[PDB]
């Protein structure tokens, strides 16, 4: 007769949703500013646009 | 003192029957109790 034995829902419940956490901690990509050019920049001229941004 | 006649006979005539040594506890009882340990 232990308290272990009415918290292995819980802790289970815990682990899991800590686990998701370290996970999507490393794996998200931290850049902002998504920016795409269109399709007629002359790579040549669309680097310079990188580099100015 | 003790009169030995209470009106607790009601019960033993046909509702109950004598000498069946009958469980004090519904088993589902017992099983609500035990899963409600846990």
């Amino acid at each position: 007769n232990t308290p272990l034995q009415a918290i292995g829902v819980p802790v289970a419940l815990y682990d899991a949703l800590m686990a998701r956490a370290i996970d999507s901690a490393d794996g998200t990509p931290n850049s902002k500013w998504l920016v795409t050019a269109s399709r007629d920049l002359d790579d040549g001229q669309a680097k310079e646009v990188k580099e100015g941004i | 003192p003790a009169p030995s006649a209470n009106p607790a006979k009601i019960f033993i005539r046909r509702f109950f029957s004598a000498g069946v040594a009958k469980n004090v506890v519904s088993y589902s009882n017992v099983m609500a109790a035990q899963r409600a340990m846990e």
